[PDB]
RNA sequence: ACCCACUCGGCACCUUACGAGAAAUCAAAGUCUUUGGGUUCUGGGGGGAGUAUGGUCGCAAGGCUGAAACUUAAAGGAAUUGACGGAAGGGCACCACCAGGAGUGGAGCCUGCGGCUUAAUUUGACUCAACACGGGGAAACUCACCAGGUCCAGACACAAUAAGGAUUGACAGAUUGAGAGCUCUUUCUUGAUUUUGUGGGUGGUGGUGCAUGGCCGUUCUUAGUUGGUGGAGUGAUUUGUCUGCUUAAUUGCGAUAACGAACGAGACCUUAACCUACUAAAUAGUGGUGCUAGCAUUUGCUGGUUAUCCACUUCUUAGAGGGACUAUCGGUUUCAAGCCGAUGGAAGUUUGAGGCAAUAACAGGUCUGUGAUGCCCUUAGACGUUCUGGGCCGCACGCGCGCUACACUGACGGAGCCAGCGAGUCUAACCUUGGCCGAGAGGUCUUGGUAAUCUUGUGAAACUCCGUCGUGCUGGGGAUAGAGCAUUGUAAUUAUUGCUCUUCAACGAGGAAUUCCUAGUAAGCGCAAGUCAUCAGCUUGCGUUGAUUACGUCCCUGCCCUUUGUACACACC
């Protein structure tokens, strides 16, 4: 046929990073917890899904991305 | 021709083995003479009745009823 | 000298074959396993090789005598059936010719092929039997090619990672052709569905039609193939299956060691023709009647009225029948099969035209129709797939199929005005009448039809008639090009198609060559169907107008058949 070329640069993936993550959230000298990050008012996220803190951005990751709640 | 349609079934299978493919083509010619819904002999067949030995003569005569 | 009969001994031929032979053949090649008349010579698988060597003869060239090593499974004879020939004899045919028709080959464009060009211009096929072919009319798609961007739709098994998360997704920005979380920033989300690895799969219009199936084309516009009992032959085989005649035909007659048959041809089937006979019909139509218009008026003539009723089946429809069997008569022929002419006939060229179609062959074409398929390749920086954009249309030029022309048997313009084969919309936008608007293309409002019901009598075109032009590249011709308007489509640029104005090329009948054709045929002419969102200069069918010329032959070409040769049989590649 022709066999291969590429001026170079072959393109990777992605990672889903690492983070032993939802340490978000503290509890005071026993026992009481008060969340950190603000949760979503959407019907289809029962609160339990939170807004990452971004700028302007705080914003719903469980709706796949939908909505831009911003404070 | 005609015939065909009427008397002869075909059938073609491709049989897959090891190697290849191989063809089966299948041809069935059924008696005509049972055919039951069609003709019962072939275009080509032309049969004559046999007539029968005659004793004739007998000088006239006449039967009354 | 000549004729007849006989007889010795010659050169030969004929027919037989009791007899011989592997056969071809042989009055010897007979009198041979039932093996002996006399005698002489030579051979013992093929090559090596009539070679080496020695002897001998010769002026020479050479003659006579004449080994082995080694190699090798056949070489060889006769006959059979095929295949094949640049041998001979016959035949068949408008993909041959004769007599001619209409052309192509010259021109403009259309369209395929080569070639060149190109990022790419995807590719198959190259005499008939590749090139308006792949149903191949490609704007996306199709699509295979090119510039580039996503995705896995990587089954399953084992292992590894790993609930302290195996993995998934994304708002904005950056990026990007892009409102692709492709990637990146950033930091939520998701929860064992994936990820990684090996093994194994899977897709692929990737390769192989020289690995295959199937299908198809070609041989073939052909006429050939086989078996029973008999005859010949040791046998493979042959005769039957043939000199002739005849047919479109191994179709028949006839001849005959053959007789009588089967596949194929024929029969059969479909379609076009004929039925005042049959059965019928408001989804076909006719006559009467009513309701009614117009013109004459003396009855009349020409229409309107899917039902106002009555009757019919000539025309239309499609079921069932009938019909033709080259009939009658006559010429001709071996007085056979047949062929010819005349009359009759809807029909007498296989009635016309098709469908089906044996045995065998080809390295014909097709892996790019198939979730038909072997093997090879490839498989996540994909040859899987999808998305954006380009390309198959690129243009010094060679070749093929075509369309339109060169005008006066014509173009233009009024007017006349007649087909047949088709097809059309359900969970949808198909065939479209009618009304308006518009120069046109088209638009818009309604409408009938899933149809013998509506489009549609598809009022098609050539054609007919009355005019204009008047032989002038002319008012023949309409290429090329400019401007504007509409239609299909998400998209029209490289201009899908349609319309209007304008521009007005070559072409003055086409060299060598070459295609096609015998009656409703050729040629002219349009239409419907396929393709189809849009696009026919293509195809497949259809009807309309409708001739000239053969009704013969073997000259050209092509092919079949005998006879003949073969050292071929993988068969003259
Ligand atoms: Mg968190
Ligand atoms: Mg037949
Ligand atoms: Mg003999
Ligand atoms: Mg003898
Ligand atoms: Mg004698
Ligand atoms: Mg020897
Ligand atoms: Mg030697
Ligand atoms: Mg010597
Ligand atoms: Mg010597
Ligand atoms: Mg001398
Ligand atoms: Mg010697
Ligand atoms: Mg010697
Ligand atoms: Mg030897
Ligand atoms: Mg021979
Ligand atoms: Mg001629
Ligand atoms: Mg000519
Ligand atoms: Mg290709
Ligand atoms: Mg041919
Ligand atoms: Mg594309
Ligand atoms: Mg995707
Ligand atoms: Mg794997
Ligand atoms: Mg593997
Ligand atoms: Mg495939
Ligand atoms: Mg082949
Ligand atoms: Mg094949
Ligand atoms: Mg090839
Ligand atoms: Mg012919
Ligand atoms: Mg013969
Ligand atoms: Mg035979
Ligand atoms: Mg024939
Ligand atoms: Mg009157
Ligand atoms: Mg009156
Ligand atoms: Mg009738
Ligand atoms: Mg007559
Ligand atoms: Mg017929
Ligand atoms: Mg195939
Ligand atoms: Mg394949
Ligand atoms: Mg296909
Ligand atoms: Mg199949
Ligand atoms: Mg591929
Ligand atoms: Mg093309
Ligand atoms: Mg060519
Ligand atoms: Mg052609
Ligand atoms: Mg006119
Ligand atoms: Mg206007
Ligand atoms: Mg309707
Ligand atoms: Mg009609
Ligand atoms: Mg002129
Ligand atoms: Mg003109
Ligand atoms: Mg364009
Ligand atoms: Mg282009
Ligand atoms: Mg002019
Ligand atoms: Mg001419
Ligand atoms: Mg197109
Ligand atoms: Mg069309
Ligand atoms: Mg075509
Ligand atoms: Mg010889
Ligand atoms: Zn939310």
């Amino acid at each position: 046929x022709x066999x291969x070329x590429x001026x170079x640069x072959x393109x990777x993936x992605x990672x889903x990073x690492x983070x032993x993550v939802l340490s978000y959230y503290k509890v005071d000298a026993e026992g009481k917890v008060t969340k950190l990050r603000r949760e979503c008012s959407n019907p289809t996220c029962g609160a339990g899904v939170f807004l990452a803190n971004h700028k302007d951005r705080l914003y719903c990751g469980k709706c796949h991305s939908v909505y831009k709640v911003n404070a | 021709g005609q015939p065909v349609n009427d008397f002869i079934d075909t059938a073609t299978r491709h049989v897959l083995m090891r190697q290849g493919v191989l063809g089966i083509k299948v041809k069935i010619m059924r008696d005509p003479a049972k055919s039951r819904t069609g003709p019962k002999a072939l275009p080509d067949a032309v049969t004559i009745i046999e007539p029968k030995e005659e004793e004739p003569i007998l000088a006239p005569s006449v039967k009354d009823y």
